[PDB]
RNA sequence: GUGAACGGUGGAGCAACACCUGAAGGA
């Protein structure tokens, strides 16, 4: 079908620090929704790869989803946000003389250790997010439909999704080739962009024990 | 080098160490570098300190590291890689800011690793994927992982230096910070708002962390001129032996 | 599950910001350098998206609460005010890894990462309280998702589409408090003052002397002292905040849990600065799945939520958060 | 605990604010350029959003005590009168540290990196007084927090819910005063009130003559004669304030009743010379529940023979310790 | 040590306020322009917290004696009735700037910011009559607070404290009185006076010619002022912190003299006349027919502090 | 020092108060507008706190003759018969701004801003007649200290603490009288309220450190005064009094010949006459 | 200069106050009840602090014929009888407007509000007239004052009672006649006592008034004409407390005769048109 | 199985000391 889908989302998110891809967030949904009916022990591989899109095929295997990586266009100029944590000394400090927590030590270790306060910092953008795939309409949809939140630290509540709208394309104006490929990949897909690293391009893109050789552009 | 810990296999020379155990049965990948330990490896149960707190970062739950991993874990080299490339040929240090821009401006044409420490003494070698391109440079800064392109930073301090054509004293047209931290990071200043197209200031904004990381350190009055990295092997070797 | 507490605060509300901010002593803040400046610190903010009267949109600052603070300070009214009182009657004691994992979430158990089984996932997913915030050495996902606290304001109109067409703020909501830091041995005045010193008047002179050596010295030099003057940032109090919770397919337990941390949850402070009393709020309203189910004295309703809670309640043990941490 | 007193003053309240203000001689604030102008000194305000009309909720000025003087009020009101008679009775003293951190809650200002132990931060916030306000080297959290002081007006109707539906004020609460500080010996014009003066009519000349010198430099330091205002709230106002401890020892809400039952004869912010900060007592609620009288307290009889027996124990040892750095 | 003055006013009591008021034929004040508008002043006013309807309370007027205007008076009433004594038949003499931080905080016009070392502070708070006003180079605290005088009315039920719901009095407690000045030339109305002045006939009608020229492009002139009634009991709040001996029994020694004064303003009519009828110190009276009986503790500890009353202390306080 | 002057009045009293008041033919208070109204001239009135009831205080009217009259009398007679003598005899001129200084106070409105010295200011507060007034461009303070003439009635008893127990009146000391200058304005029908004659009434004077001749030349020129009327109304001529005692200091002088002492100051003032100069005024009202 | 003359009257004296009084055949003035009332004419009255009660002062009544009437009649009188005569012989006319003027003060209703010179004022107080009743457009202060009529009554002894301790009368003064007009007079046959001041006077003006006096007796005071009320005979004239009064008239006091003699032998009308005139 | 998943910017400290709006004005 060659379609296009389009996101807006209301909350700022976080930006990501590789290539966000469309297949990977409907796999997530559909391994939701497998949750949601066969209940809550599921094995997360046996049903993630069960999506409405079609596969292209490398001459020797290494098939990758036709979706391609989310296109952002920035409303607002990127801003960094800190988070730190912290275990409260003061309560442990009730507890262990209450009995309620069971330690010997006399003082923290400042060389480490549970007590240790740590600190961090992360960009936040707010954007309109585009991506490009091939496949049926109906199911893409619905899976959409059924989400919430996009990008990462969904639990403090980053990135609280709009609206989304899908519409087909014609097949001049939809690049798919945006995406990661394997070293085989036909040059025809393959353009300047796109640069020689070690990456995932299929399945769980941030299992490291199944990296490889591909071809990917920089976010 | 496939896998980072590679290094310790070619870049220097060492051998497994002595006290170690062998595999068997089905195999597992060592728990820092993702490398699977076959029958007949040396590895080590996973035995890491009290002050170890990288869990999110690690690869695997087999609580096994193989012998090159162990090595990678020495403390004598913990801070002798604090700021380095490592390439085929040896190590350079890139602590200096000539060394930064010979790397993001005149990179070399090898596969290497590049890594630079935000602290005294942290763990990033075992942890940071080994780039085979010199168009897409992975550097491990701390708890981030950047991608740099190198093109994009010739670009930018390109349009730096046009802007700056014309004026008495050098002014920065965007503010960046080394410790990339502060909520002014990645932000144009007014002067760059006056004397750059709003193409320009698209182009600025839309660059990945790692192109604003590398910019602020050669971003400034003071250019520093490219210059090669000192090679510190021999010192690391001698001291690791 | 969707749960929106709509509340009102009394006190002040503070957030710390990490930055270096200087003000003068009139209302002018980041004098350029030349001037008389006192160091500050403002309020948390971020930047929104604004779309009002127009289709254009504008880049405003609004002034919220993190919600990383909100969850914590959830999470600790439900460990205090629900999890020890039952564990102490039953008289389990934690131990320290299952303490840490229970209170700060983290992973400092075993350092390396725990495997585990899907039965055993299950298992802890369903659980009241660890299923809820996940966490630990085989960071199992949370169940529990908390929203930052967003104040009813104009800038606000594009985090919330429609409702609160009434009891919209506009223009400034924050306020700039300034304090000093005296010296208490300037103000002796009298022996019966200094009746209470290790010797008499030779001490409190000395300490004179002392100090006035280092105002010299700080003179030359640059040509410790109690006394100090500085000035931050608040939001003004009295004004209204939205927090949104949700649950992904919690069982009965867990959100009578949140029930009652909320019920709790109007005693704690929600940010800083307690010494000030700030933080201090009240419940106005509790909507569960759109419906209206707060009272003047509590949560009436939600029965089934109530005795599924106190079931679970009647039946918790540390073991539960031992073979948690520990695996 | 939740302590709510509310209190009555008879003298005008005075709290300086940073900055500077200009008043014109009518009595308008801040006046255009061009215009002769009067240097003043403003009260203490703060924002508070409130519903000014029926809907349409605005943010409106209001005139409080800053919670900080009012804390630092109460802990010196309960140190000097307490801690210090029951301490130098016996052979018992402070050293000039200790002194210094238990009035001002530091000692010169400077954290100490190393943390201090469990069993230490645990004896520390049970005492009767260093649990209620920490601070010192290593800073550490009291179990006390005070809020600021509020009055009873129409504009704080957000703030404070039920219980005052009535007896609520509205309209302007501030008054502006004049002083001019007058040259004594302009007033002199008699001999027989000059024979103290060193040289008498000449001295006088000689200062009349400097007068003049200053003012021909000036038109080409400063005038004993001027005119200066100040703003100031008028008396009869009912003030409301709210203190709360968590988890407090028997023997510390003790101590703070008996900081309330003597807070008389005190002066809350400023205007000493002027007489300013003048009030009196009228009400006390526990939880509550009213446990005031004209007489005093009359309550809390646990409380108070508790912090009876703190007291009798009290000893300086521990001020020491805590004072002590390194 | 807190001390209560009950006073009557014989005399109309006028202080001024700053600001510029207007007056017309009737008591309208601050008329809509185009009313026949003359200058006025008017007696110093505060707001008070009433119960005007004993349902609500809000803001009333009050009129009243600024604290700092009485403070000046007790003071100078001190320093000129007792000081100038002692240092005259002493032989002591004081300096002049020494004179002007006695009669005013300080004999310069910006304030030094250097501290004093703590001995020092202690002797001059020790000090009986330095003591007691603090105004110095070095901005030293004083042991003594004073307040504005207030009326016995029922607009200040609030203020006062009890026992005052008999004597108390309603009504309005002010005035508005009209003064007129006149060109002595006009009335002169005799060849002889004429004569008796400089150029005669001759230059009275010059300085009438004068008179025309200046009406068609001057002491003649008309204006009211605002007073309050005589005849109505007024009170004195006074306190001192931990104060010794020597300052009580000087505070009391200058208010048994005290009644010969003036209350500033409207001397040329002698205003500020007045009657002490009572002082209560800590709750029992202790005044009498001609001064205050009892209290001698601290009559004979100020009557051994006069003696041995030395300049030293004050050019030791207020040099620089 | 209290000087106490008690007076009576042989003819009826009356002084001009500001403003205008209309009438009825007979009484009517507070009647409709237009109904037979006349307009009225009323004399001038302060209040004072009364003892009214038992336990109330309330501020009831009464009628006095202000303080600022009595003292011009007492400036104008004392210039009049005193100073114009001796200014006659030696054969001195003062000018015209001086004449004005010494009669009306401040020469000209507008006065310089400088001060002068102390020693100026010292001679003038050391004379007999600068001193008591003062005046001039720069302000200079007086010795006089001057009351208002007040009633003995029984409503100023607040006012007269102590004596005057007896002769205290009790009823309304004032009425109204009418008039009408018909053609022999032209034609008019007016009201008047005045003072009813024969009651005695009390004027309290003071100074500060005064010198020996100015007490002296205040107390001649009070029995230059005698024959003086202290409110208007020539014409009719109203405020003819009769001087019944004067205490000096609380202490009776007065005697039908007139003051019995002082002498001593009034020899200090016959003395302070004579030496006296036109310079002081000259030069005291120069600016 | 303090002229005090006595005189007595032979017929009711009657001087209408303004005002409405009721009677009730002559029982009683206005009483409480709305019985038998009938209208009630009071002659002039004046309260005087009195003592009553022997020790006590209040204020008690007293008939008095107004100070303005006999300064009117003074005024009169030496118009006709001295400076008329004197005036229309030899030619001398007066203007209308001089003639209001001269009689009634003012010529007209409306003062301006300009001042007058030095000069004018100085030569209007020196003149014989001019300078005793003053007035005028610009209002010219003059240096004649005029009481009231007292009679020598106890009641007025606060006012009078050191010059008449005798010879005072005591009683009512006062009878109610029907003719059904009712009115109050003061009945014939009594002692009333007139005093007079001048300030500063010239000897001319003093024998003006004296002349004045002589022919006084003639003219009528207060009362009804038609009922030949207010006749009235001088006796006792006392000038400056010396007794100057002779069955055939002054008698005394040669100087001021001879001073008034030559003033009003060279009047003219040339002051009258000047003081008249007003410069609007 | 969103290069996902886990993480509280927190504790402590007084804005204030000294200061007169008044000198002279009606018959
Ligand atoms: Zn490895």
């Amino acid at each position: 079908v060659n379609l296009k889908v389009t996101i807006d989302l209301s909350n700022p998110m976080m930006e990501p620090g590789d290539l966000l891809h469309l297949d990977a967030l409907l796999g997530a949904l559909r391994v939701s929704r497998a949750r949601a009916e066969h209940g809550d022990a599921i094995n997360p591989r046996d049903y993630h790869y069960d999506l409405p899109l079609e596969r292209y095929q490398a001459p020797s295997g290494d098939w990758v989803f036709k979706a391609s990586a989310f296109k952002l266009k920035r409303q607002l100029p990127n801003q960094m946000w800190m988070q730190t944590g912290r275990l409260s000394i003061v309560e442990a400090a009730r507890h262990r003389q209450s009995g309620y927590l069971q330690l010997r030590a006399g003082k923290p270790n400042p060389a480490g250790g549970p007590f240790k306060t740590s600190i961090y910092h992360r960009p936040i953008v707010q954007a309109e997010l585009t991506a490009f795939c091939v496949g049926d309409q109906q199911g893409i949809e619905a899976l959409l439909s059924e989400c919430r939140q996009i990008g990462g630290k969904r639990g403090v509540g980053f990135g609280q999704v709009a609206g989304f709208k899908v519409e087909p394309v014609a097949e001049t104006d939809c690049p798919w080739s945006w995406r990661a490929l394997p070293a085989d990949a036909d040059p025809r897909l393959v353009t300047s962009e796109h640069a020689r690293c070690i990456a995932a391009i299929r399945g769980p893109y941030w299992d490291r024990t199944l990296h490889v050789e591909a071809l990917a552009p920089t976010p | 080098m496939r896998y980072p810990s590679d290094i310790v296999d070619q870049v220097l020379k060492a051998g497994p160490d002595k006290g170690l155990l062998t595999w068997e049965g089905v195999d597992a990948a060592c728990s820092h570098c993702s490398r699977p330990i076959q029958n007949g490896d040396l590895y080590s149960p996973s035995s890491v300190g009290a002050f170890f707190s990288d869990t999110r970062d690690l690869a695997s739950t087999s609580r096994s590291i193989c012998w090159r991993c162990v090595v990678l874990r020495k403390k004598p080299m913990l801070y002798g890689l604090s700021a380095a490339v490592v390439t085929q040929d040896g190590i350079y240090s890139i602590s200096k800011d000539v060394n930064k821009a010979w790397l993001f401006t005149t990179p070399p044409p090898a596969p290497f690793l590049v890594v630079h420490s935000s602290s005294t003494m942290q763990h990033l070698s075992w942890r940071t994927p080994v780039t085979l391109d010199n168009r897409r440079i992975h550097v491990r800064y701390g708890p981030n992982l950047f991608i740099v392109r190198p093109e994009v930073v010739r670009k930018a301090l390109s349009i730096a230096d046009r802007v700056n054509e014309g004026q008495k004293k050098w002014v920065t047209p965007v503010y960046f910070d080394r410790k990339a931290a502060a909520m002014g990071h990645g932000l144009i200043t007014r002067a760059g708002a006056e004397m750059l197209t709003q193409e320009e200031q698209e182009f600025f904004q839309s660059v990945t962390p790692g192109e604003r990381w590398a910019l602020s350190y050669l971003m400034h009055s003071k250019r520093p001129e490219p210059e090669v990295g000192e090679c510190i092997t021999e010192k690391v070797m001698t001291s690791l032996n | 599950m969707q749960i929106e507490v709509t509340v009102r605060n009394i006190t002040p509300i503070f957030s710390a910001a990490p930055g270096s901010n200087y003000i003068t002593i009139d209302g002018t803040i980041n004098p350029p350098p030349g001037v008389s400046r006192f160091p500050l610190v403002r309020t948390r903010m971020m930047y929104v998206a604004a779309d009002v009267g127009d289709g254009v949109i504008k880049s405003v600052p609004l002034q919220i609460v993190p919600g990383n603070t909100m969850r914590s300070l959830l999470r600790r009214t439900m460990l205090k005010h629900v999890i020890e009182p039952a564990l102490v009657e039953k008289g389990n004691k934690l131990s320290i890894g299952a303490y840490a994992t229970a209170y700060s979430g983290n992973a400092t158990g075993n350092p390396d990462g725990v495997p585990s089984s899907f039965d055993e996932i299950a298992t802890m997913r369903a659980h009241p309280f660890i299923g809820l915030f996940g966490g630990g050495p085989r960071m199992l996902e949370g169940r529990l998702m908390v929203d930052s606290l967003y104040p009813i304001h104009t800038n606000a109109e594009r985090i919330l589409g429609a409702g609160y067409e009434n009891e919209m703020m506009s223009g400034p909501i924050t306020q700039v408090v300034w304090a000093r830091r005296m010296d208490p041995i300037l103000n002796l005045g009298s022996s019966e003052d200094v009746e209470v010193i290790n010797g008499g008047a030779v001490a409190a002179n000395g300490w004179i002397q002392d100090l006035l050596a280092n105002s010299k010295a700080a003179a030359s030099k640059k040509k410790r002292g109690l006394k100090a003057f500085n000035a931050h940032e608040v939001v003004i109090p009295g004004l209204k905040w939205v927090w949104r919770i949700s649950l992904d397919r919690p069982t009965d337990a867990q959100v009578g849990l949140v029930l009652l941390a909320l019920n709790k949850m109007t005693n704690e402070r929600i940010a800083g600065g307690h010494s000030k009393d700030y933080g201090r709020f009240v419940i106005d309203g509790v909507s569960l799945n759109g419906e209206q189910v707060w009272s003047q004295s509590g949560i009436t309703g939600g029965e089934q939520y109530f005795d599924a809670v106190a079931e679970a309640i009647d039946g918790l043990s540390s073991k539960e958060f031992e073979q948690f941490a520990q695996s």
